[PDB]
């Protein structure tokens, strides 16, 4: 009686275009399904998170929106042990779901905010954490890679599946600018590969930017964009110059922005104080380049010291 | 929006005492203070999630926010001229959106561009050069003006000097009132 | 798989152990307990146990298990680590009383996993040794459990284990932690001394016939190694950016002891 | 040679202590300030010989809420069953600061030490201090404090307790000096990874190594103190601005009011002479505040001192080992 109602609450308010009730619905359902514990969970709470994965999508930044799409993953699974979906496209078709919304953005712009009081909104991602069924805010690509622990980037479809193994683990600053994209046009395909899952090509742009900038910042130290203009053969050209100046200025990595001859040459080592990882996790797999500070001496040093005795 | 999202990002580096608390502020304190924030319906939202936008420079996110339904919702159409309140606003846009490398996208910047610059904002080159000119006897920012090349470098490094004068903003109060103690007590 | 690889505890339980042996409070040689510890199934990580007083001889058989269950309870509330793992004993090693004290422990029933403590000044023998048991089938006699022994890992969080390093000194003779900064800068010089006292030996053992043998690119690798990170190789453009590092850290040690004078400065003159 | 006040030794932490304390170390409670136990020590020669201490837990999942005496009854019971009895000679934290008298917790010091004078309080300091100078604090707090008791009261008990000056800072013990035979076993520890199984004893080397190269490690801190110095001292300082504005520019014009009406009429009252001079809310000196203002400024400073030589020595170092 109650929460099919408060559903209808949320599903009709975000279908007409009002999202602080849309985020006061998700609230109060949540507030009413937590007092129903007591009798075992009905397990018909794939809806509900297929809402607030609509909500959280634009609404909250979509660290949330891909944590209710791992949580929607999870128990849709659990459904098709009991329910058993005898679908294997629809398998495919959630996994990738899950696995296309992971990679959106790195760091948050919450220094608009800065000014008063900083820790607001990060202790109130707790509050949006505890809605989704979390017990810590979330974290990074760990979460795929626990679930590449389950059978998904081999559940995930052969259109797909092979992709992931670029983006994350087989890097190259050369070779993947024409490895992300041509599979980015192979989803592109809108009428039967569900016409959602197309939302994700310009934050995949924007990570596949300062992710595949900091592989280039940190395999080498000088090549001038009068040819990385064209080494990254996107759908860009001067946004593309002005969000590697974003790279910069947020500082993923650090290179002297606005070179007219475009000399643009990254420097060593002057800076592993606040932006190295932007801001502590590490978005570089195993190529990084090495660097010196303080303590630095007792460290390797002392380290190669006491093994060979 | 115009006399706030420019003023007080100078003194924004962690470099505050020009505090002006009668503004937007009265807004952006309560309609930042919430959690699930999508498109923008009111007056307010529909001003300060292009001001934000407007902040991280991107100089056509913070323009084509205030151009969509705001025309019926009375800010373009209401006044009893269509295209010229907009071409007056757009402008003054414009040229608050080169105003913006100025203290912002000026960090690890050591070469500058000066006719590609006003080419991606799209403005008449002089109508931007002028208030870079403004920036330099106005703001003094920590930059070298060459301007028979049309390029400047800057030489901005503060990076972690403008930190430890970070425990200096504080140090200022300790002396302020040092220079006050006496006065409290003779 | 085998349960019982390796076990994982660290200095906490060597705490628990000389502690517990030192006051005893009437405890003549033996000292048991439940060892508390968690399951990876491969390796057993171990934090902490706790004790009671026994008078375990022939044959008289004690461990207060009900008790050591209740402060279970205790371990596990005060910290999330562990549930009980086995029995815990002094010397001497497997007997008949270790597995009547496994009956004592199969009364809670769960899997057994064990840690003897060495009572003897021994070398060749460790000072700790873990034990599982296999077969462990037994519905006959009183348990007939046919004893593994366990491997130690001295792996807990690092800054102990360092903490450790200094308890190491300490053992060595303590050695007070007043004066960090001056004496972590001494056993930096003495990594120094092991450094040159060994480099020069292995060089002049080759220099005679056929030296740098465990030293060829062992420590020809670790010499690359030490100068991979101190020095940095030689460049003095980096010596200027240390020496613009020489003036912001006096402005750090400068600002550091103005706010000393700016305690008695502003705080007292409320004392007048 | 280690007596403080009539009453207290020092406190001599045996290692094995320490290895209790570091397990609840920084973590169970990171940027939470557990109370990591009470310092069961003994009465020996000239020291508090620590022995054991339990980790006392608060309700920590991101606080820290009193949990049961039930289970420091149990853990004095439990140690009694095969150690000392609960000789509690003082309470132990790190927690989450560098050098940092907690003044809530300094008044769980003081009264702690009302109750058993024989005490010194720890503040252990991992490697959060930056490593760094005094790691091991075991201030206890002045017994000229302990005299003037209860407490250090706000507006009265501050002048009276002020003109009696008891110090703010006092006997930060020397701890663990001497080869106490606790020890045993975890030098037989040192043997063995110094031996052929020496995979561990370089780890520990290696926590050097990751260290120093890449954590801010002066400015995140000079940061967290540029936070610190800008708010405490200003306070301060409004406070000795606020106590003249009532001390004197207060009593400028309440003298002012007074002396105008020729000190009262001859006849009469004397009514507004019996009126004016109605103290100000600080009258005298507002030393409560100030005495922790005084620890807690002067503990910015060793921090600071820790800030000066953590510093000096890599200027030293990079200077010295660079230059070949």
């Amino acid at each position: 009686m109650h929460l099919e109602t408060r559903l209808v609450q949320l599903d009709s308010a975000i279908s007409m275009e009002l999202w602080q009730e849309a985020f006061k619905a998700v609230e109060d359902i949540h507030g009413l399904f937590s007092l129903s514990k007591k009798p075992p969970k009905p397990q018909l709470m794939a809806n509900y998170y297929n809402k607030v994965s609509t909500v959280f999508w634009k609404s909250g930044n979509a660290l949330f929106h891909a944590s209710t799409l791992h949580r929607l993953y999870h128990l849709s699974r659990e459904m098709r042990k009991n329910l058993t979906q005898d679908e294997m496209q629809r398998m495919s078709t959630r996994v990738l779901l899950a696995t296309l919304s992971i990679p959106i953005t790195p760091e948050r712009t919450d220094i608009a905010r800065l000014l008063d009081m900083d820790g607001i909104i990060v202790e109130k991602q707790r509050r949006l954490a505890t809605l989704l069924g979390l017990q810590a805010p979330p974290t990074r690509i760990g979460l795929i890679n626990d679930m590449v622990r389950f059978n998904v980037l081999q559940y995930v479809v052969p259109e797909v599946k092979d992709l992931y193994n670029w983006l994350e683990v087989e890097f190259n600053p050369l070779k993947l600018c024409e490895r992300v994209t041509k599979v980015l046009n192979w989803v592109r395909e809108q009428p039967e590969k569900e016409p959602e899952l197309q939302q994700y090509v310009p934050q995949l742009q924007s990570n596949t930017i300062l992710r595949l900038l900091q592989q280039v910042a940190q395999i080498y130290q000088s090549i001038e964009f009068s040819r990385l203009t064209s080494l990254v053969p996107f759908v860009d050209a001067f946004q593309l110059e002005r969000a590697i100046v974003d790279a910069a200025r947020h500082c993923d990595l650090q290179v002297r922005i606005d070179h007219t001859s475009r000399t643009l040459s990254f420097g060593s080592d002057l800076n592993y104080a606040t932006r190295e990882d932007a801001p502590i996790g590490p978005h570089l797999q195993s190529m990084p380049s090495e660097q010196i500070r303080n303590q630095l001496t007792a460290m390797s040093s002392v380290l190669a010291k006491a093994l060979e005795v | 929006y115009l006399v706030s999202a420019m003023l007080l990002e100078i003194p924004y580096m962690a470099a505050h005492e020009s505090d002006a608390r009668r503004r937007m502020i009265s807004k952006q304190f309560h309609h930042q203070l919430r959690v699930g924030e999508r498109q923008p319906l009111l007056g307010p939202p529909e001003s300060m999630r292009e001001h934000v936008v407007a902040a991280s420079k991107a100089m056509k996110m913070g323009d084509w926010k205030t151009c969509h339904s705001f025309i019926i919702n009375e800010k373009m159409n209401g006044k009893v001229w269509d295209l010229f309140p907009e071409a007056d606003k757009v402008r003054t846009m414009l040229v608050r959106k080169i105003q913006e490398e100025s203290l912002r996208t000026y960090l690890f910047t050591y070469s500058s561009v000066y006719d590609s610059i006003s080419m991606e904002t799209l403005s008449d080159m002089f109508e931007l050069d002028l208030p870079t000119v403004h920036s330099i006897i106005s703001k003094m920012i920590i930059n070298e003006e060459l301007m028979a090349s049309l390029d400047q470098p800057t030489q901005t490094v503060v990076m972690h000097r403008t930190e430890p004068t970070a425990q200096q903003n504080l140090a200022l109060q300790l002396a302020e009132k040092l220079g006050s103690l006496v006065e409290n007590n003779e | 798989f085998p349960g019982g690889r390796v076990v994982r505890l660290h200095p906490v339980i060597l705490a628990s152990i000389v502690d517990s042996y030192e006051r005893r409070n009437e405890g003549a040689a033996r000292v048991i307990g439940t060892l508390l510890g968690t399951v990876d199934k491969h390796s057993v990580e171990v934090t902490n146990c706790f004790s009671v007083p026994h008078n375990e001889s022939e044959d008289e058989v004690a461990v207060d298990m009900e008790f050591a269950k209740n402060m279970y309870e205790l371990h596990k509330k005060v910290s999330p680590n562990e549930l009980i793992l086995g029995w815990y004993a002094t010397g001497h090693d497997i007997t008949e009383h270790s597995v009547l004290i496994h009956e004592y422990y199969s009364r809670e029933a769960p899997n057994p996993i064990h840690l003897t403590v060495d009572t003897s000044l021994q070398n060749g023998r460790m000072s700790i040794k873990a034990y599982v048991s296999t077969s462990m089938g037994v519905p006959g006699r009183t348990m007939g459990v046919m004893f593994t022994p366990l491997t130690v890992k001295y792996a807990y969080y690092d800054t102990e284990r360092i903490g450790v390093d200094l308890i190491m000194k300490t053992c060595f003779s303590p050695n007070r932690v007043i004066g960090l900064s001056s004496d972590l800068q001494q056993v930096g010089g003495a990594s120094a001394r092991i450094q040159d006292a060994l480099s020069t030996v292995l060089q002049y053992a080759e220099d005679v016939l056929s030296g740098k043998v465990s030293a060829d690119n062992t420590v020809g690798r670790f010499l690359m190694s030490l100068v991979n990170q101190v020095p940095k190789i030689v460049p003095d453009d980096f010596e200027t950016m240390l020496n613009s590092n020489i003036n912001d850290l006096l402005m750090v040690t400068y600002l550091a002891n103005l706010t000393q004078s700016q305690i008695a400065l502003n705080e007292k003159l409320v004392n007048l | 040679g280690g007596s403080g006040d009539s009453a207290v030794k020092q406190v001599q932490i045996d290692g094995l202590v320490v290895l209790k304390i570091i397990k609840h170390y920084q973590e169970e409670g990171q940027g939470t300030e557990v109370v990591q136990g009470v310092l069961l020590g003994l009465v020996v020669e000239d020291r508090l010989e620590i022995t054991n201490c339990f980790p006392f837990p608060q309700h920590t999942e991101d606080d820290a809420d009193f949990d049961e005496v039930q289970y420091q009854m149990e853990m004095m019971r439990s140690l009694r069953h095969v150690n000392i009895d609960h000789l509690h000679v003082g309470w132990y934290q790190s927690t989450y600061y560098g050098s940092f008298v907690t003044r809530a917790l300094l008044d769980s010091q003081f009264s702690y030490q009302h109750a058993i004078e024989e005490s010194v309080v720890l503040i252990y300091d991992p490697i959060k201090t930056a490593q760094g100078s005094l790691s091991l604090k075991a201030y206890r707090l002045t017994p000229k404090l302990m005299e003037v008791c209860k407490e250090k009261d706000f507006s009265p008990e501050a002048l009276k307790k002020a003109n009696i000056t008891f110090e703010h800072m006092f006997e930060e013990v020397p701890i663990v000096i001497k080869n106490s035979h606790l020890i045993n076993v975890l030098m037989w520890e040192l043997e063995k990874k110094s031996a052929v199984a020496d995979k561990h004893e370089l780890l520990s080397l290696a926590s050097s190594n990751h260290l120093g190269k890449n954590l801010q490690l002066l400015m995140d801190r000079v940061d967290e103190m540029s936070q610190d110095i800008v708010k405490y001292n200003t306070y301060m300082r409004n406070t000795s601005k606020q106590q003249q504005q009532k001390h004197q520019y207060q009593q400028r014009r309440q003298q002012e009011n007074m002396q105008r009406q020729s000190r009262g009429e001859p006849p009469l009252p004397e009514e507004d002479l019996s009126k004016l001079f109605k103290p100000p809310q600080p009258p005298a000196r507002m030393d409560s505040l100030l005495i922790a203002g005084q620890i807690n400024t002067y503990c910015q400073n060793i921090k600071e001192f820790t800030a000066q030589n953590l510093g000096k020595l890599f200027m030293a170092q990079a200077l010295q080992e660079y230059n070949n």
